């Protein structure tokens, strides 16, 4: 049979930039009797994605040489254009080796969006020449992204058809940085977060601190250094925060507090969409291209503010369907994220110190799952989100041909407390595999059934792929299940699913 | 076959003429790429690691085994 | 002040071999006016930690120079004489460098016990001269461990005063090597597990088998097994494992079936007392200071055999401090290893495929934890266990003096369904840390009140340490933590714990 | 004291009288040696750890802070 040569490339359009929407879809053809493996795609970025489609296709004929088992035809393209990890560098810093690391990951599970959670309130450790004294609060002067990493990193993605878009999450998860710029712009970062007296709360977890909203001059700094921002990340979308907004917090602000004794009618809802009406014009005119994402807590948590435009594409993480529904019902294109299915960090317990409900000799309560037996150990979203969890995951249950339109894809969040270079590869990979291929292809066989059994020899092998090309992902069974396919299974019944 | 490319292809169909070999090096060809060479370079890292890996599949389908009845 | 020069060490014999109960014990000196560092040791094993405490003492001067920043006077010695970590081989492959890399972290914190599971049902990782062909049941040619392999794992070991402990895990988790050897000591290796089916279940995880207890040849090839790898690990203890029994596995054995026949009279805890009574003196056999250890259900699961010699130290994962004041009470010498507080692997969810228990896409019950929503997802031992988890865990809670002096030390076991190389460092670090005090020195302060507070900054460090000295430990709180003491603790209250 | 041993020592005293500079390098001193020498052995790596690393405390032992207290008006 005919031995084959070339890798022809025909791209349509050899213009289209690397950018929400861009055509990623190609064709992929080996013939029996032809030389040339033939691949067409609208756009470089389809191009990209049949070159990783087909390194997974050539093999060892186990005797020096290399094989396409058989003829083949492929045609594809990704149900969404939005699929997602996101990384929080803000909690701890992850070096650049590890950060390529995931992107070639992304590469070869075709994910197109890295989400880059840059800082926290627990640091800042993003070089901004306007602000210098920033990256005072990097946890080291070697933990610091300086201009020329971030272009690294861009040009890194950029070569393997990845989006990077940054989020320097406003108003709440801000203290470190914005503080060493002015301490004013900031409130209640020297307050006990005070969740050992809950009614005194000032954050849901250590390091408080939120912008302060009233302060005119918070919003000379933000529009100073998200305008440096801009300018260095090229993609037009840009993630500008909005979660957990903690109400107690402002009690620390003399400027909020004389707000809201002025007019003793205002609430936090108010609050909320004063900083609403003031950061996302400065956001929204940084160009006309210009698209925002924000956390969905804007304008659907308690203190949610009154109007948020909806130009703003919510990203969703609570309550799973039900917030997924009711933002797609009111218009606002959405990012599943739901941490019921998606939330990468989740089962490892808690971090926080000196806590006393570790502390319990003997199951205090046999008959339903408690703290440290059978419950959640600590994390408030436990427990640990496996593969199937993630594939079996429906986000388009229960909407509307309307609502589902809304819905542009999803992004797995891995947050950071308790990840670092030893194991952000292993927490992301190969759960991330999971998302990537509901996101792409769906978790569908052709008849409309439920394939997540199918799946599981795909991302078995996958997973020592990665680990073939330098992706330190997780074993996930035993390798006698990768031997003996379908060995582990629970069910035999192969329709179980 | 032994290859389960992920993401599974919207649509993907294989024959059954058996094995193609690739012969030497598998030479790019195109007259279509953008003024960085996007293409050129990806084709570049798909194909030094392609020789490198020389993959063997590591896991691959097949039904559910025969297991021997629980004796009645 | 005087500058240091010299490190003086006397051990007082030579002679002292690396075995269970070794004086551990020494002393370290550091004097203003004294040019050398003063170390006496009762053996050798006493210096070795003499050392591994002073090189966390000499730090930076910031100036390219190193101190210690106070003189300072320490003794030491380990509460228990039994400190481990069980690595699981078995279930999947971990390479010599990353077994070097526990080792290391071993060292550093005094852990002197590697208890090694080398096989299990799912694979046999281990070179065997006698049967050769064991080891087609590898995961590959790669993936075994060579006789020479061993002798260089327990020597590192050696050199870091730690003793290898072997498992070979019978007559459960048995399947993978013997069916190599003869097909017929195996049974059930081909039934299905069959949990979709509860009744016909024959083992707790896939991959199911055991070791036919009444067959004729099962006992010279565990014999000749046993007798070669009891020559190749130097340690007077050995683990022949003895857990989870399933009695349906034996439905697929005539013999078995046959035996129950012959005399109706018979139940499964005469099958285990017949294993006990044969497989045991086959192992004392080996040499006079044998000493066996074997996990608790073999004297105390609800199919549990008769009468275990009181001789065989008795491990226990189950119940807690409950099966530990059982066991104790009944004169074992115990190893806690409580899955509620020290089991590594748990909180990872299952690790068994096509499992429909995870396809929910609505919590079925907001008001109470279940399986997608608050409950276990899937690992039977949920919630991953904190470091402080396991700092806490009062083991002889509850017990008399005579029950409390039963207990050897501990083991935190690490089982590998989802751990290799990648990960094994990052699962075992730092938490084996918070167990490597808590069996050194306790969780309590000079008071006797919980110090898991004061452990914070200890541990906290000593990840980045195990990191700077190559063992690839866990974060486990932003960096800010670190940096800012107790400003991520829950409590300000530094008596919170008790 | 910066430093702070895992495993806690059971009696750790330290005593006020400033720092004990390293002069140079450390030698070991012993006439009570395993024969195959285990001790030295030991000695040498963790010597040569030492002064590879020139440790610097990562995190250290300190009261709590004076966080702001909550107002009221
Ligand atoms: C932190 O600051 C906020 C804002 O100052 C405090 O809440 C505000 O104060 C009181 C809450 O008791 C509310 O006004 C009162 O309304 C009742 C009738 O509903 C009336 O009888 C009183 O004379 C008074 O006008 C006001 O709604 C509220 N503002 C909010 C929620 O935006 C809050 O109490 C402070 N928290 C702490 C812990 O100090
Ligand atoms: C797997 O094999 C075992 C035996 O090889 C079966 O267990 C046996 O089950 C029978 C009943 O099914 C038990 O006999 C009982 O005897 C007492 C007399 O006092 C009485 O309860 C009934 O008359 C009953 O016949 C027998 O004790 C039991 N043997 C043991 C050792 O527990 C088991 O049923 C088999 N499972 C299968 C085929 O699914
Ligand atoms: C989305 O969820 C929110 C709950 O926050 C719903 O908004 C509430 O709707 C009712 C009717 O207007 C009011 O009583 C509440 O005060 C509303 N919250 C506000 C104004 O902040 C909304 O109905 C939901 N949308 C759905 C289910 O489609
Ligand atoms: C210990 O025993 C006391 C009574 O002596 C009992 O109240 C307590 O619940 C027990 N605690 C544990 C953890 O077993
Ligand atoms: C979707 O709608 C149907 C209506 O009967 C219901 O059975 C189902 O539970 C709904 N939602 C979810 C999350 O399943
Ligand atoms: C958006 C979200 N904001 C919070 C994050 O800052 C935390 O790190 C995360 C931990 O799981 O929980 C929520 S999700
Ligand atoms: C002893 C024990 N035997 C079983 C082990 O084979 C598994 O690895 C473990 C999974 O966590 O569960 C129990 S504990
Ligand atoms: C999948 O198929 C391969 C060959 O392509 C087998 O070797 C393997 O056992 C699995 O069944
Ligand atoms: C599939 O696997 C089962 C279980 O070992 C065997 O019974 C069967 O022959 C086939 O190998
Ligand atoms: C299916 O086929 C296998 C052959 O491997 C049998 O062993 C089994 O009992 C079942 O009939
Ligand atoms: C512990 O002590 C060190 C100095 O040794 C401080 O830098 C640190 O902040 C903490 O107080
Ligand atoms: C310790 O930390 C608190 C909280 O930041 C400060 O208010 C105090 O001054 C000290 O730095
Ligand atoms: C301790 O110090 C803090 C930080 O300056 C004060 O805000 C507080 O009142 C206490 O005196
Ligand atoms: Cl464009
Ligand atoms: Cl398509
Ligand atoms: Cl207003
Ligand atoms: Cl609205
Ligand atoms: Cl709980
Ligand atoms: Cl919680
Ligand atoms: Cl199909
Ligand atoms: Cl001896
Ligand atoms: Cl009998
Ligand atoms: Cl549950
Ligand atoms: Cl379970």
């Amino acid at each position: 049979s005919n031995s084959l040569q070339y890798v022809n490339v025909q791209v349509k359009d050899i213009e289209a930039d690397l950018q929400h929407g861009v055509d990623e879809s190609y064709t992929l053809d080996v013939e029996e009797d032809s030389d040339t493996i033939t691949i067409n795609a609208e756009t470089v970025w389809g191009a990209l994605h049949a070159f990783t489609t087909l390194q997974q296709l050539v093999i060892s004929d186990g005797h020096g040489g290399l094989i396409i088992e058989e003829p083949v035809n492929i045609k594809d393209s990704p149900l969404y254009p939005y699929r997602g990890i996101m990384l929080d560098t803000g909690r701890n810093f992850v070096s650049l080796p590890k950060i390529f690391e995931q992107l070639e990951g992304m590469s070869l599970s075709k994910l197109n969006v890295l989400h880059w959670h840059i800082d926290d309130a627990q640091s800042w450790p993003i070089w901004v020449d306007v602000y210098p004294e920033m990256v005072k609060d990097a946890y080291s002067p070697h933990e610091i992204y300086s201009r020329n990493d971030v272009r690294n990193i861009v040009n890194y993605a950029r070569a393997r058809g990845i989006r990077v878009i940054p989020e320097i999450d406003m108003p709440s998860h801000s203290s470190s940085g914005w503080k060493q710029v002015d301490p004013e712009m900031v409130t209640c970062t020297d307050s006990w977060w005070s969740n050992d007296d809950w009614p005194l709360h000032t954050a849901v977890e250590p390091n408080p601190g939120q912008l302060d909203i009233i302060y005119n001059k918070t919003y000379e700094v933000v529009g100073n250094v998200y305008k440096e921002l801009s300018d260095i990340f090229p993609d037009h979308w840009f993630h500008v925060g909005g979660d957990e907004i903690q109400p107690n917090c402002f009690n620390f602000s003399t400027h909020v507090t004389k707000w809201f004794a002025e007019d003793p009618s205002r609430t936090y809802h108010d609050l909320a969409q004063y900083w609403v009406d003031h950061a996302v014009p400065i956001f929204q005119n940084y160009s006309q291209e210009r698209r925002l994402v924000m956390w969905e807590d804007i304008a659907l948590s308690a203190d949610n503010a009154h109007d948020v435009p909806k130009n703003i594409v919510m990203q969703s993480w609570n309550n799973g369907l039900e917030y997924i529904s009711n933002l797609t019902a009111r218009g606002y294109d959405v990012i599943v994220s739901s941490s019921d299915f998606l939330y990468l960090d989740c089962g490892h317990g808690g971090f926080v110190t000196n806590d006393p409900r570790y502390n319990v000799m003997a199951n205090p309560d046999a008959n339903t799952p408690n703290f440290n037996y059978g419950g959640n150990g600590g994390s408030w979203c436990a427990p640990y989100k496996t593969w199937q969890r993630i594939y079996d995951y429906d986000f388009t249950l229960n909407l509307t041909e309307t609502q589902a339109k809304h819905i542009i894809g999803a992004t797995a969040p891995l947050w950071g407390e308790q990840v670092d270079d030893i194991n952000v590869s292993s927490m992301f990979w190969p759960r991330a595999a999971a998302l990537a291929e509901l996101v792409w292809s769906g978790n569908r066989d052709a008849n409309g059934n439920k394939r997540t059994t199918e799946m599981t020899q795909r991302i078995l092998n996958f997973r020592e792929y990665l680990v073939a090309n330098g992706v330190q992902a997780q074993a996930l069974v035993p390798k006698y299940c990768l031997q003996h396919p379908h060995a582990c299974d629970l069910y035999r019944n192969q329709a179980a699913i | 076959v032994g290859v389960n490319p992920l993401p599974a292809p919207r649509e993907i169909s294989w024959g059954s003429s058996g094995p193609k070999s690739i012969a030497g090096e598998l030479q790019l060809r195109t007259d279509s790429d953008s003024a960085d060479g996007i293409v050129a370079d990806a084709w570049n890292r798909a194909w030094e690691t392609i020789v490198a890996l020389r993959w063997v599949p590591a896991a691959t389908e097949a039904p559910i085994s025969s297991f021997e009845p629980f004796p009645t």
